[PDB]
């Protein structure tokens, strides 16, 4: 839809600029983007919060020294997917390992991070 | 100015080192401590704390006590509080501390194998004579002088062990208390206070259960029964910077603390003694 | 722009640098500091890109990011 | 921020591993001795200070040639009224526990040495009672780990190295008394082998051979050697006989009317042992 784009070099990844949130689906295929938008740091805002603002489900470490972290959501018509998120969280259970996610995730978050020099 | 920080009576004997003793200013207070706050919390995970009892006019029986350091999940060597002779030793890292204030440990539980043999690696120092030696008298004095301060031998009534309901039989505790040097036994009673005060037939309650526990092991910031006491405790940085400039707040705090509760003094016909 | 926060660090530690430049034995700023990014031409001021003022409680610095941006 | 992403800069380092040495007490401030010696790149890994403080020894350069090349070498400090441990030059890892009073220094040395001599237990149990000693999470640990780590990286550039020296073939040291017609010679190469890879380099680099054949060439330095190695490790013993004198003039009329200017033959003792082979000059 018109609300986010696909981002670039990925099938299941892509960013809603106007809720500012990047999010890759869990096990399910982008399709129809006639555009996409090249990834960068400052989609990742960092979110300031004076208490770090709790998260619940599953969440998992990214750069812990970059407060990046990635969260399991589900879109309330049943649509899984992970949210990468940056700034003050804190998480109000344990913290989960990256090996835990699938494969499809894992490779997109690879694309998404290891910058390509 | 008499410092009595005992624990800051020790001197780099070694030249390559420096002692920088950054311990308590308390220290300078002429009371019945002879360890200042500063020391007492390295060594002793103690804080100085006091108590007032009568305070209306000018009554101000105000008895120490300080409190543990120890969490509700320590055990064993973490929860001892004061090891016995037996066991500080090994409760206290002597290896990982200087071997002057190994010396005053082993001063205070009368360990004079331990000082002798501190002495004698002492001797194979490169300046030994000229100031390793001068450096032992001055510290052994100190201790020394200090230790027989202590002891009320040298030239009342109150029990640790007489609380504990629910114990088999025994105490004992106490037992180990006369076992102690005279500075252990002065620092207990000024530390520990006894959950009741009797005087001339009128007894005070000062907790439903005594807090601390005193054993072979020495003394233990453990309970009588049950789990353990709840026990909690610039380089501008990027994260340091504030976000956009914009519940019982009107109420005191009743501190979260574990007072040293344990024991009963007893006081004869004598009055609210206040010398 | 989204970035705020480094801005304002580094306008500070710019103007804490300077100011320690000419009194060295002060390293610290003491009274806190507002900060606030400007961005619209009816928002600068040509000629002072940082500025300050008070909102009569505490000093707020006004940075003008599209000029700083322009200059560099 | 101004450096390139990561780009691992080039400075200088300083190689004596003692320099790490560092109080875990953060309350209380140390500063170890370094001999500035320790910032050059060269086989030493232990500065002329802490050289001399625990092993007695110190270092020294041996020319040789056309083309002039200096070959590392240390020399005793050992006295010659000194006796029984105090000849122990380098104590092997049997002995080094008691030959270096653990409990005179600072934990972290001690920690340093249980490294270098391969004492694993003993690694161990400081890391242990440092875990529960002290504010160990605060900075403690920290210092501690990068204590380690320094350790730990200088043994890890050694031992690798060590390990293909002593597989080489055209380099061949034999740490024993050339004269094999002695008894206080024995079989230096297995306690050699028994040292640790740094250690072994530590001994390369401070024991020059009694003869050393390059190619062709032999070259005698020694009719003699001045050291010995048995299970307490290198001892400063004379393998012969009577102790050589060392006068120790430094550190720890008409005779001069006559000996003005003059050239004046020092009283070091250096180390002089075994048998060196070598082909080409590798240099
Ligand atoms: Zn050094």
């Amino acid at each position: 839809s018109k609300d986010f784009l696909q981002l670039k070099g990925t099938m299941n990844a892509f960013y809603a600029p106007k809720q500012r949130i990047l999010s890759i689906l869990a096990v399910n295929r982008l399709f129809g983007a006639t555009e996409t938008i090249d990834f960068h740091p400052n989609l990742l805002v960092y979110r300031q919060s004076s208490p770090p603002v709790r998260l619940t489900g599953d969440v998992y470490v990214v750069d812990k020294n970059e407060k990046v972290f990635l969260v399991k959501h589900v879109f309330s018509n049943t649509v899984p997917a992970y949210l990468l998120i940056r700034g003050d969280y804190e998480s109000s259970s344990d913290l989960k390992s990256l090996r835990d996610l699938n494969p499809w995730v894992q490779n997109t978050l690879l694309k998404l991070l290891i910058p390509d020099s | 100015r008499v410092n009595r920080c005992i624990f800051a009576s020790i001197v780099s004997f070694d030249a390559c080192i420096t002692y920088k003793s950054p311990c308590s200013p308390d220290a300078y207070h002429d009371d019945g401590w002879f360890i200042c706050n500063n020391h007492l919390i390295k060594r002793f995970k103690m804080s100085k704390m006091v108590l007032p009892i009568f305070d209306e006019d000018d009554n101000q029986f105000k008895m120490t006590i300080a409190r543990h350091l120890v969490g509700n999940k320590e055990r064993g060597i973490k929860r001892i509080l004061i090891p016995s002779a037996t066991n500080y030793q090994d409760v206290f890292n002597l290896n990982s501390m200087m071997q002057a204030e190994q010396l005053i440990f082993h001063l205070i539980y009368n360990n004079e194998n331990a000082v002798n043999t501190i002495c004698d690696n002492l001797k194979y120092t490169e300046g030994f004579t000229s100031n390793t030696q001068r450096v032992i008298h001055s510290v052994y004095a100190t201790t020394k002088s200090i230790l027989d301060t202590t002891n009320p031998n040298t030239f009342e009534l109150r029990f640790f062990d007489v609380t504990n309901a629910r114990a088999l039989r025994g105490g004992a505790g106490d037992q180990l208390f006369n076992n102690y040097s005279g500075f252990l036994q002065n620092l207990i009673r000024r530390a520990v206070a006894p959950e009741y005060l009797q005087i001339d037939t009128e007894e005070l309650r000062f907790r439903n259960c005594a807090t601390c526990i005193i054993d072979e092991t020495g003394l233990v910031a453990s309970v009588p029964d049950g789990p353990e006491l709840y026990n909690p405790i610039n380089r501008l940085q990027i994260r340091n910077v504030l976000k956009f400039e914009g519940t019982l707040s009107g109420y005191e705090e009743y501190p979260t603390y574990v007072p040293l509760f344990l024991g009963y003094q007893i006081i004869n016909s004598e009055n609210n003694f206040l010398r | 722009k989204a970035d705020t926060r480094q801005i304002a660090a580094v306008v500070f530690s710019t103007l804490a640098f300077i100011h320690n430049r000419f009194h060295p034995l002060v390293t610290n700023f003491t009274n806190k500091m507002e900060f606030v990014v400007t961005e619209t031409n009816d928002t600068s001021i040509p000629g002072e890109p940082i500025l300050f003022t008070e909102n009569e409680g505490v000093l707020l610095c006004s940075v003008d990011r599209p000029s700083i941006v322009k200059m560099l």
